[PDB]
DNA sequence: TTAGGGGGGGGGA
DNA sequence: CCCCCCGGCCCCCCCGGC
DNA sequence: CCCCCCCCCCTTTTTTCGGGGGGGCCGGGGGG
């Protein structure tokens, strides 16, 4: 039996068949198509001459962008244009480590049997589509870091496809693909096609409206096909007498991203009588839900970086961020609490307004600058790293000196700097031997020696003044350690 | 209850033939004709091809009015084969535009009938066109000693290259911990007729293939005694175990060189 | 006695679409689709006890007719629907060859599909979009937002808003006319009053006061369905003097028996949208608030402490 | 290849790795003149594994200078597992340990299998082991000591031992309950095997991990008798007996 | 009201 | 005596208000 | 053709208990 086209989703009925029937991204679609056609060539310079493209040294491509845009049309039309196999992997297999490494890692090498039943020069070869790569989950049992891997070592052509390129999990993707943008298509380019549906199934749009349509569903032209085909079921005409209805019915609510809600935030315009009643308390405090775990943290980064619009009289800007950052440090204290043992998650909502609402509406106005990411993160990873240091060192020196972790850092290091490298500055390559017989006796490294030398702050940072030091005095510094027997503190047995 | 009425005396065979390419296939589509039940998959990987071939000399009976395409999940179809003893009759009924098949199990000595129904499936495939094609190379030899072979070579590698010149075949499969050869020699025993390995080389041939699918395909052992290899130069390899009215082939993707 | 009476919300559940009250466009959009056919991908969303999983049902029932038995998949929260389910089970009724009528296809319902994990809501994504020329999909939510936005953009969008009184109104005389229940015209506007627009509550409780007092009027209402308390702490938070506030904490509330933690949950919550305060004075109310629920939640769940967060709440006022 | 051990049938190296390839992954096979010899110790520095096998064992043994064929007991399970028990293992080592070669021969079908296995390096300080004078020194079958130590581990992770006038005593308490098993020993002459015999100097009571014993009992697969060595201030040992060598397990008792 | 800066693509003196 | 099957600890990643 | 304007899209990642889900060995049992 055969399936009526009456019977079919306007989506399936009128979907692409060729690459030019793609609407928007046309860049991208032509950048992947040069990709693919050129790969045997590239493969045959063992994908180092890059040409004028640049695309000559990847084996892979990742194509990247919001949904509903025509990435996974794009990508198969494109392996079928130019006469390949394609061997297709999705959300709905299983794509784990142990099945990775049993399935397509044999792919990767091997000829198609269709491909050879069914004969171009590129039928025998897969196109292998990893689609949904996104979906995964997992570090390293879910096998994102294994496809990175077969990327690399990849045989074939290999599309990998997916919907939130700025994530942890894509970390491993950063640099071994070509990556491809496609971006919410234009109304103009996708006005046509809807006119030709709309003709075709017999209602009436006006032109006008379509704009409208296209902002509803943001950009989402398989969402505006499925709008029309729902509407048009007992709404016969699509006119400004209710688009107003049907664009607040089928509105889009995508959660906003850690920019974006700094953004809206900070704005002071939300913050008035007017703003106030039209984006009301309760909206503000869904919106810091939308990421609860970098909201406080963009808004601490961002609430002394605007010109405010809401200044109550005689009050200055110093005093509306002492006013934040009060508040900030009392939101603090609640997420701490929230953390605890006692995992006191009810006490969320409440943080959104200590953290985020509140200390926004003392500073709203608009934005004195670009929105910077919050630079917490980094530091306290800086702040982990000197600690682990300052640990080893100080139970290096643990059976030398009378003293803890902070006492050592405070104390004893600057005395330690007057005996381990100013002398070098001093006596040259003649101090290498009462260096090393002070690192002896404290049973430091050369490693330790590095740490140690990279503690120092303001005014006693060491980093010109240890290159300033001639390599030659370096050199044979290096040569002494290396070529002497010294002491071991911590016998690890 | 008309259209088509397929009997194994023995219930056993069906469910055998069905064990032995369950493993690589899922979905299969059986086409059944006035001259029997032949049957062709594809597995996810795109490489190995299955072809299974049986026979109205197999059946005890068998009546099919006019070609019925029926779509299978393996994994259903063995569940409901396990239900059966291996003694007992097994009849296959099918009617026009049939959403599902009748599975009966009749036993003789016993007045027990066990009707099973399978839904069918809607499975959208090609029938690939296999053209007969002269490979160079043909070796026939016992399953049990194939199997061996396999299993042992994949343990240690991925991947397991045959090559085949005058009167040598040889195995390699080269990994991280190590490597492991098996060379096998040509054999004929009148005693023994059953063990007699045999060779068959037109011009020496050298293919690497992947270690799952050779092991999938051993999986066929237990329908026949012996398993015919022909090898080519650039086309897939037939691994063909021999049945009674029928036959089950894997034409298994070589390695690219 | 070991018999049971069976409830009206199910005796008069809905079986048609002509039954439903309320949401009258999408109901007759739903109307359209059951008799053209040809249903798309859908999500209805909205708040509990309106009609939703009846909707879904009957636009079912009405679409399959005797095929419903095998034309029909539905799982909920209370069956198990991991990503092996999605994989195996849904993927199997998909692929699952079924003759139906011209113009219909397999339906696959989802109840309560907000409480499915990521997982199972990406498989699902590639198994809705290769068997679409056989099966449709119809979830239920109650929060849409938790519905990946790669499933949204497959489905059309159905959110169904609150119940007018006048539908609850409308639904309660037609179960009183088929039961012969004896009313009052403030008994059923105490009904509607204490529903808020769920009609499985105010239909419960018709039931509750017709078995328990027989009359239907609003002192029988009453002693069957409580004062919403959300409301007595929306007077007390409203009230001009302090010393009304504590009376309302200690008669209406403190003495009923309700707890600490719920009358301040229930005071934030009533904060939080008292849009005739200005936002700043709510701000300070919401601080003050939480720094009493905190306290509250550490074990002095004292009358004390909500005395005084009442005094500091006036205080803020003055 | 100066390095030409042979063994008339290959189960018995297999067996030899099923014996410890669970209590320790990575060893050092130290073949020299007189045979191979093994020390290994688990992560927790609490079990220790001591091997030997002499040329008497072996068949063809004809090792020349002093070699230590460092391997992982995973990939040569692997290798071993390849071949029928009843054929004959040419295990070779050349000059330089860089692979060690696993022959596999079979005259029914006079045919060859030939296996190769890449050495690690592994920082190994074998440790050569004293000679004590254990306070106890019993004797059972293999068999009674599994049993008793699987039946006694599940009802506490910790097995005490009491050696006492003519009686030994397996007890183990936790909470669902206690459990005792009671062996006095005993003297059987059609099958001599299947005894039980004790050497009693002073009384003995020393608490061992069941989870050590468990790893330990595996090694009955070489030896049908195992015998027991106990000290009150001496790491307890349990040797299981091959043709021509031994391995040994020692313990630490714990309190 | 548009945070700043870079990338895409249709229009055009 | 040995292979296949399939239930049962262990392990690791992700939410958490309404 | 370079130039102009407009629009869209990117900047980037830490953690205290309990519960639930999903994958992987392991080992007991049945069976040939
Ligand atoms: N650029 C486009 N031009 C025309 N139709 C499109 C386009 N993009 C999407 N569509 C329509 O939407 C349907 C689905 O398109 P897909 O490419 O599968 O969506 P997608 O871009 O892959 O987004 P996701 O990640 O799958 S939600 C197609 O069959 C078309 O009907
Ligand atoms: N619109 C309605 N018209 C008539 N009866 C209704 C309506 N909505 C609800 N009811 C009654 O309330 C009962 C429960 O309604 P349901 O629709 O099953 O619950 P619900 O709307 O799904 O709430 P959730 O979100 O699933 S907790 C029905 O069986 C009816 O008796
Ligand atoms: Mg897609
Ligand atoms: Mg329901």
């Amino acid at each position: 039996n055969v399936v009526r086209e009456e019977d079919k989703l306007w989506t399936v009925k009128y979907a692409p068949t060729n690459l030019q029937q793609v609407c928007g991204n046309k860049g991208s679609v032509m950048k992947l198509k040069n990709w693919l056609a050129n790969w045997e060539n590239s493969k045959k310079n063992s994908f180092k001459h890059a040409g004028k493209d640049g695309s000559g040294v990847f084996r892979a491509a990742m194509l990247y962008g919001p949904p509903g845009i025509g990435k996974t049309t794009a990508a198969h039309l494109v392996a079928q244009e130019l006469g390949y196999d394609i061997l297709e992997q999705n959300a709905s297999d299983v794509r784990s480590k142990t099945l990775l490494n049993a399935g397509v890692k044999n792919a990767l090498d091997n000829m198609s049997v269709v491909g050879y039943f069914k004969h171009n020069l590129n039928g025998k070869h897969f196109v292998i589509i990893m689609d949904e790569v996104d979906g995964m989950s997992g570090g390293d049992r879910g096998g994102v870091g294994q496809l990175a891997q077969f990327c690399r070592k990849t045989s074939t052509p290999l599309i990998l496809i997916c919907n939130e390129r700025n994530l942890p999990k894509m970390r491993p993707f950063d640099r071994v693909c070509l990556d491809i943008q496609f971006r919410r298509p234009d109304a103009n380019s996708i006005k046509s096609r809807l006119m030709t549906i709309a003709i075709r199934e017999k209602f009436k749009l006006d032109p006008n409206v379509i704009d409208r349509l296209i902002q509803t569903t943001r950009g989402d032209i398989r969402q505006v096909i499925n709008l029309l085909s729902t509407i048009s079921t007992t709404t016969k005409t699509i006119n400004h007498e209710n688009i107003n209805e049907i664009s607040k019915a089928w509105e889009k609510n995508i959660a906003l991203k850690p920019f974006d809600i700094a953004h809206k935030m900070l704005d002071g315009q939300i913050y008035s009588d007017i703003g106030s009643r039209n984006f009301t308390l309760n909206d503000k405090i869904a919106l810091y839900f939308d990421d609860f775990d970098f909201t406080p943290l963009m808004i601490q980064e961002n609430y002394l970086s605007t010109r405010p619009s809401v200044l109550k009289p005689g009050q200055s800007h110093l005093e509306a961020v002492a006013e934040a950052a009060n508040c900030i440090s009392l939101g603090d204290i609640v997420e701490k609490k929230i953390r605890s043992s006692e995992q006191l998650w009810s006490l969320l909502p409440l943080h959104a307004v200590l953290s985020s609402v509140y200390p926004a509406s003392k500073v709203a106005g608009h934005m004195a600058g670009r929105i910077n990411f919050t630079a917490w993160l980094g530091q306290n990873s800086k702040s982990a790293k000197y600690y682990r240091l300052l640990q080893e060192i100080h139970y290096h020196t643990r059976l030398g000196t009378s003293t803890d972790k902070i006492g050592l850092r405070l104390d004893y290091l600057p005395t330690f700097r007057k005996r381990l490298l100013d002398p070098f500055l001093k006596q040259g390559a003649d101090a290498i031997s009462s260096v090393i017989e002070v690192m002896d006796d404290y049973y430091l490294t050369k490693e330790d020696w590095d740490s140690i030398m990279e503690f120092f702050v303001g005014p006693d940072v060491t980093t010109a003044i240890i290159k300033k030091i001639p390599a030659t005095v370096k050199s044979g510094f290096t040569r002494k350690y290396n070529s002497m027997t010294h002491p071991v503190a911590i016998y690890r047995t | 209850a008309s259209m088509l009425e397929a009997k194994f005396e023995e219930a056993s065979l069906f469910k055998r033939i069905i064990d032995g390419f369950k493993d690589c296939v899922q979905l299969v589509n059986f086409q059944c004709k006035e001259d029997g039940i032949i049957a062709q998959a594809v597995d996810d990987s795109r490489v190995l091809l299955v072809s299974l071939e049986i026979g109205v000399e197999a059946f005890q009976e068998y009546r099919c009015d006019h070609p019925v395409t029926l779509g299978m999940d393996l994994t259903s179809l063995s569940k409901i084969l396990r239900c059966g003893n291996n003694t007992d009759t097994l009849t296959l009924i099918a009617d026009n535009t049939p959403d599902s098949i009748i599975l009966l199990f009749e036993d003789t000595k016993k007045d027990r009938i066990a009707e099973y129904s399978l839904k069918l499936m809607d499975i959208d495939a090609d029938f690939l066109k296999i053209e007969e094609l002269q490979y160079d190379s043909t070796l026939s030899l016992p399953s049990s000693e194939f199997s061996k072979i396999v299993r042992d070579l994949s343990q240690l590698s991925d991947s397991i290259n045959i090559m085949i010149t005058k009167e040598t075949i040889k195995f390699v499969a080269d990994g991280d911990i190590g490597s492991g050869s098996v060379i096998i020699k040509p054999f004929v025993d009148m005693e023994h007729p059953e063990t007699s390995i045999k060779l068959e080389m037109d011009q020496p041939v050298d293919l690497t293939f992947g270690a799952k699918y050779l092991l999938d395909i051993i999986k066929g052992s237990s329908l026949s005694d012996r398993v015919g290899i022909r090898l080519s130069s650039e086309a897939p390899a037939l691994f063909q175990f021999d049945l009674k009215s029928g036959f089950l082939q894997f034409f298994l993707a070589p390695k690219f060189n | 006695t070991l018999s049971l009476q069976l409830p009206w919300v199910e005796k008069y559940r809905p079986q048609v679409l002509s039954d439903i009250v309320g949401n009258k466009e999408t109901i007759d959009r739903l109307q359209q689709i059951a008799k053209d056919g040809n249903m798309p991908h859908m999500i209805i969303s909205g708040m509990p006890g309106i009609g939703k999983t009846t909707s879904v049902h009957c636009l079912a029932h009405e679409l399959l007719g005797r095929s419903y038995a095998d034309g029909v998949l539905e799982l909920n929260a209370s069956d198990d629907r991991g990503i092996d389910v999605v994989r195996n089970q849904i993927k199997h009724f998909a692929q699952k060859k079924l003759h139906l009528p011209p113009g219909k296809h397999k339906i696959v319902i989802l109840d309560e599909a907000d409480s499915m994990t990521a997982g199972a809501q990406q498989a699902l994504r590639r198994t809705m979009e290769l068997y679409s020329n056989s099966t449709r999909f119809a979830f239920a939510c109650n929060q849409s937002n938790k519905i990946i936005e790669p499933l949204q953009s497959r489905c059309a969008i159905l959110r169904y808003s609150k119940l007018s009184d006048e539908d609850v109104l409308k639904r309660l005389l037609q179960i009183i006319k088929l039961e012969d229940v004896k009313y009052t015209n403030d008994g059923l506007e105490a009904i509607i009053f204490t529903a808020e627009g769920d009609m499985r509550q105010a239909i419960n409780n018709l039931q509750s006061t017709v078995a328990g007092h027989g009359l239907v009027n609003a002192d029988n209402v009453f002693k069957i369905v409580d004062s919403p308390h959300p409301l007595i702490v929306k007077k007390m938070l409203l009230a001009s003097n302090l010393e009304d506030s504590i009376q309302i904490l200690r008669t209406d509330l403190w003495k009923k028996g309700y707890s600490s933690i719920d009358i301040v949950t229930t005071s934030f919550r009533v904060t939080k949208n008292l849009a005739q305060v200005k936002e700043s004075v709510r701000l300070e109310m919401i601080k003050e608030i939480g720094l009493t629920h905190m306290r509250i939640l550490e074990g002095v769940g004292t009358y004390l402490q909500l005395a005084s967060m009442l005094a500091k709440i006036h205080k803020l006022n003055n």
